[PDB]
RNA sequence: AUUUUUUUUUUUUU
RNA sequence: AUUUUUUUUUUUUU
RNA sequence: AUUUUUUUUUUUUU
RNA sequence: AUUUUUUUUUUUUU
């Protein structure tokens, strides 16, 4: 043996990541994804695996922690949607199932503060702003690998962005019954969540169909040493797992 | 005809009552069941993972700081925090914990409380947790809570102390509702020696307080909770 | 504790344990990594044998979510329809499409899961009253008529689609209850207490609301003709779920509803986190 | 330690019957270690 | 006598005995021993044998605590709500701590242990009249709500917490009865009749009344609405005790009673012992 | 549809009726039972242990003192005391067994009466106590009830005589309210020889009078009280 | 010497149930003679 | 109250 | 084009 | 610090 | 996450 809990390498397709300061890899509801099997099956189309060119690491653009920093989220497969092979099979496609391997990369230094929680949610499904029976927009909740900042203002269409009230009315603090793990950079510069397929219905549309939402939270605000800039990078690295697509047609339009 | 006879309580709706009755859709097929993952088959895995505390309970408005226990550098003997360990109320009230034991009346067994340390790698602490037994007061200085059920967390590279709170009582079950026969004790943490922090770091490091329900715990008769309320029915 | 069970006295609680002077410190943890540590009393301090009499089995989500609650208060009235052109806002009739979330308390008990499959166990109350003055009492008849999406919906009391050759209807009397057993009727694996998504890629279609948690819905009507009064009958459905199963654990909602599917919260609400009377390290 | 008779379904569909009582299946572990190495109590955490 | 029992007829009451000239004597005691010696006839007397054709049967704790005592009278009544500022003082709902201690003649028979379990047997009886002038009898509805402690409590009859989707209610109508079952629901192993002991060391907490003895509470409301007139509606509500278990025979309560929990009794109160009409001596 | 036919008394309340009725808490788990001792199963039990009699019943307030039969010094021929053997009213009403009498319309069985001295230990007496069967009067002299159930007490090292009164009925029951053809009898103490005291003692010395029930004892049909009552129900 | 036949629980919890019936225990001995040593009839009570 | 200590072998965490 | 999927056992890194 | 409790059989006073 | 490919034999349409 000899080895560590600490370093860990995850490969996919031409993709590979490299942590050594991890804590662990967290496996959502300590499940594997998988293929949709012939008994759970409904659509009778023979599905298309395209694996090598769809299952691998997509890294997402970075975001700026900073001490007034509230915190970011991200929809799944809406980050994926103009990334490569994955993101065109996800529009030529009326159906489609994948799971995912989330890596968020946070580094400092040992004289960094600061705690970040990441977390999956099995939809997630987001409030309006203004109460009532409003509705959110379709773009406001499918912005793409940009995300939303919970930081930024409030927008005729958009959701709520309170970091405290989890955008649906439950409070931050029990939002570690979903998949979670955190990143303390006393502890931890990397956070794996793997992620299956969680869905009602064995195969749905990819386009209209957040099926998990990815939030990353700090908990614990930033405190850099003295005279360091105020601020550190936050990196996105989301892989598709087990990936079909079902219903191969002509490119279906979304808004925008 | 068989000759019957009907007894009181013929005729009444009890809304508990476990019966069976006819089926209005007859030969209908629902749609087969497919594996989803994360199934629940009961309250009491739900509450053995923990959620965090929002234990600085002041401000004026809730807060993401309402959930991080500020710890200051270079202070001996002090406090750090300190509650009433009444689990649906005060801090525990909103959990996760504390939102399932305020569905039930009775409840009993131990807490499992955590304690996640998030300053520098380079700093480090000695505090200490300790649970007070009910009978006695809140302790008022460090001696005091030396006394009762406590542990000595010495703060480095594992970055969690997991303090249970131990089943400490006559009564075999405890009111979720707070009440004086039925309470539980106090919760308090103190310093052990001191908060070091390194060179060219200033401020303040904070806490994570967690709360969770051990395999030991029991939760009985159902009621309603005062969480929600609501004056007029909703509308789609 | 659920590890062990023995023969004179089954599943223990806390196993007797000693002192300890250790290398391994099962009290130490990452909270990084995710996970919660099944960290027992017996781990910390010096415990006793001492045994659960207890199975957890009012914490089963078949018990939980399995008890009667009322999910719709209506109203129709028996009155005298000559004259009236709208039924429905006269009262004379009144639908209800089928949810369990327009009463919080069932709501709140529902969402603590994403997903819930059970079959539907319906009990309605019909209870009269005559505000203004009346010599009597009607003696009189309920029905309740379960239509499905699709089906023609009723414009009058007395319209042709109360004689439900096909849709399923229940006849009962003014303070009496009706009880009857609907199955799972969802299109899905399981009912969606959460949809993060949309009917279809539209700009201007409405987010969250879907037909995946769509029970039906139930017309109601009074069979009696008109008396010399008007009498108004009250109707309280009671749902019962049973054959219970649900997935995936949430959060807790504190903040409260204001719609029915939205999860969306009133501006300007109130602090649900109580303020310590005090300092923190008050007790 | 009595048991219960009324154990005969008077209705043809299963939807009709009643309660179909505890599960007796009690796993919290994919809720509370949903991680990939399994990680002992007592061993260090991490490395 | 239950010494020896028989084949031919069984347990003898009394046994033949003959003279006796002896030097054991039976019936000279010390009752500084704290001891009461089985002395039958037979040791006194010559007896002839006799047999009990009795087994002691109603005398069974289970058979003298176990039948059905009015525990609570209560009154609600239905009338108009428009205007009113507190349901609870117009009687619109009245909720009951629930005690088996407010009717003396029950208490008595519980207080003749220290220590009683049992599982509860409930039956609410709903009388109306209406004393004022009113053209018919209202067909009315009563809710009974079991409300634990830690419960929201209701502030008016059409109140949010009637729904009752975690609290045990029951539906009946008036004139009816409604009976249901409640099990043992002691925090400890028994009830305490009797509780020498306070909730906490304080100077100023209340002595004697406890949770030990702490049983729930039930709330009554009437579901229908208001008529044209007041209809008031008296529940009786009566308690039957069963799977009794009894401790610690106490001495029997000759002082009336003055409070619920209380040992207390009126100052200047009447002798309960009946003085002799006479002297000592007198037959 | 089973054809069914319902009888008269369908919707009766019978108080007395051991049924069986849904449960309004459903899947609820008690508290364990605990070993409790002095465990009471039958109320035939706790009659056979000895209560005081307060039969010095001429006090016009209740008094310790009428728990104490007088006994006079240098006396002969006369009587200790004297009452009738209903055990349901006068002397016996207050008393744990006449107490629990009362609870039951009908009685039969043996009493267990007993006497205890307590005077000097230098002090000496010879008392006979007497059982009258019904159908004569109370006696009036010691030669009458000496034609009875009598025993003739030699009072010394053992302080307590116990003189059971036995069957003595043509009826198999007799009622527990107080009945002319139901009667018992009735029952007196009178000086066998004398009392006598030690030099340099003076004043009374007195008996303590005990009643309990024999195995023997029999109680049917269950009855209310008439030891307790109120106008107006209690609050807490 | 009839039996009864009403012996058929209908519910599933055991405080539904109807009463226990009669213990045919019977000691008075804990109240009558809760003695240390054991006192005979016949033999004087003490020395 | 016929209980207390001396110490054996088995079980729970090695 | 007689190919497609269901799944077995062996080999390469355990 | 591989110790703690559950309880067995033997010895000292029965 | 001890998975990936090489290829065997069986089943569905020959």
């Amino acid at each position: 043996c000899g080895y560590s809990d600490r370093v860990q390498q995850i490969t996919l397709g031409n993709s590979t990541i490299t942590t050594q300061e991890a804590a662990n890899a967290v496996v959502c509801y300590a499940e594997w994804p998988e293929y949709l099997p012939d008994v759970d099956a409904s659509d009778v189309n023979k599905t298309s695996k395209p694996d090598t060119s769809v299952c691998r690491f997509y890294t997402l653009d970075s975001k700026t922690w900073t001490t007034g920093s509230k915190g970011w989220c991200w929809k799944l497969p809406d980050a994926l949607k103009d990334m490569g092979v994955f993101g065109q099979n996800m529009f030529f496609h009326s159906l489609g199932r994948s799971g995912y391997t989330v890596h968020v990369q946070c580094n400092a230094t040992k004289f960094h503060s600061g705690c970040l929680l990441v977390v999956v949610i099995p939809e997630h499904q987001l409030a309006s702003h203004e109460g009532g029976n409003v509705s959110v927009k379709y773009t406001f909740t499918h912005p793409g690998e940009r995300g939303i900042d919970l930081s930024s203002a409030n927008e005729v269409g958009g959701p709520v962005k309170d970091v405290l009230y989890n955008m649906n009315g439950t409070l931050l603090g029990n939002l570690l019954i979903f998949p979670h793990q955190f990143i303390n950079l006393r502890t931890n510069n990397t956070a794996t969540i793997v992620i299956p397929y969680i869905n009602s219905v064995p195969i749905d549309s990819m386009t209209r169909h957040n099926n998990v939402s990815l939030m990353v939270i700090p908990i614990a605000p930033l405190t850099v040493p003295t005279g360091a800039t105020p601020s550190l990078p936050i990196t996105v690295t989301i892989a598709p797992m087990c990936t079909e697509f079902s219903g191969i047609r002509s490119k279906s339009i979304v808004p925008q | 005809g068989l000759p019957t006879t009907t007894l009181p309580g013929s005729g009444q709706f009890l809304t508990t009552d476990d019966r069976q009755s006819p089926s209005a859709l007859p030969n209908y097929e629902p749609t087969p069941r497919i594996h989803i993952p994360g199934k629940v088959h009961n309250l009491l895995e739900i509450i053995q993972v923990d959620t965090l505390i929002p234990m600085n309970n002041t401000h004026t408005k809730d807060e993401v700081n309402s959930y991080l226990i500020p710890l200051n550098a270079n202070r001996q003997n002090e406090q750090v925090f300190g509650t009433n360990l009444f689990i649906g109320d005060g801090v525990f009230k909103t959990t996760l914990l504390g939102e399932i034991v305020q569905y039930y009346t009775h409840w009993s067994g131990s807490l499992r409380f955590s304690l996640m340390y998030t300053g520098p790698a380079l700093s480090s602490a000695k505090l200490i947790l300790a649970y007070t037994p009910p009978g006695a007061r809140g302790p008022q200085d460090r001696r005091e809570a030396m006394l009762g059920t406590h542990v000595v967390w010495d703060i480095g590279l594992q970055s969690t102390i997991v303090m249970t709170i131990p089943w400490t009582s006559g009564v075999q079950f405890r009111y979720t509702d707070p009440d004086t026969y039925t309470s539980a004790g106090f919760l308090s943490c103190w310093y052990q020696t001191s908060l070091i922090l390194p060179p060219e770091t200033t401020g303040q490091v904070y806490l994570l307080s967690f709360i969770s329900a051990c395999p030991d715990f029991k939760l009985r008769l159902m009621k309603d909770t005062q969480t929600i309320s609501q004056t007029v029915a909703l509308t789609e | 504790e659920e590890v062990i069970v023995e023969k004179t006295k089954q599943t223990v609680a806390s196993i007797s344990s000693g002192p300890k002077h250790t290398q391994k410190v099962p009290i130490l943890t990452a909270n990084e990594t995710g996970a919660t540590m099944p960290v027992l009393p017996s781990d910390s301090i010096e415990t006793r044998t001492t045994y659960m009499h207890f199975n957890g089995s009012e914490t089963d989500v078949e018990c939980f979510l399995g008890r009667a609650a009322c999910v719709h208060v209506t109203e129709i009235q028996n009155k005298d329809a000559t004259g009236i052109d709208n039924h429905r806002e006269a009262k004379l009739f009144n639908d209800w499409k089928i949810n369990l979330s327009s009463l919080v308390q069932l709501r709140k008990k529902l969402e603590l899961f994403t997903y819930v499959r059970f079959d539907s166990e319906y009990t309605i109350l019909a209870t009269a009253s005559q505000p203004d003055s009346a010599n009597y009492s009607s003696n009189l008849v309920v029905q309740a008529m379960y239509v499905p999406p699709g089906a023609p919906n009723p414009k009058e009391w007395d319209d042709y689609t109360w004689q439900s050759a096909s849709n399923p209807s229940v006849f009962f009397k003014v303070g009496d209850t009706s009880r009857f057993s609907v199955p799972y009727v969802g299109l899905a694996s399981a009912y969606n207490c959460f949809y993060d998504g949309y009917s279809h890629d539209d700009a201007e279609t409405q987010y969250g609301i879907t037909v995946l948690n769509h029970m039906g819905s139930m017309a109601f009507r009074i069979v009696n003709e008109h008396d010399e009064h008007k009498t108004l009958v009250k109707i309280r459905v009671y749902h019962r779920a049973k054959h219970v199963e649900a997935w995936i654990p949430r959060a807790p909602r504190a903040l409260p509803y204001t719609s029915i599917g939205r999860t969306n919260y009133p501006k300007n609400t109130e602090p649900v986190i109580k303020k310590r009377k005090g300092d923190i390290k008050s007790y | 330690s009595n048991q219960t008779f009324t154990y005969i379904n008077y209705y043809k569909d299963a939807a009709s019957t009643s309660s179909a009582g505890q599960s007796l299946s009690m796993d919290p572990s994919k809720f509370t270690e949903p991680v990939k190495d399994l990680m002992l109590k007592g061993a260090p955490a991490l490395n």
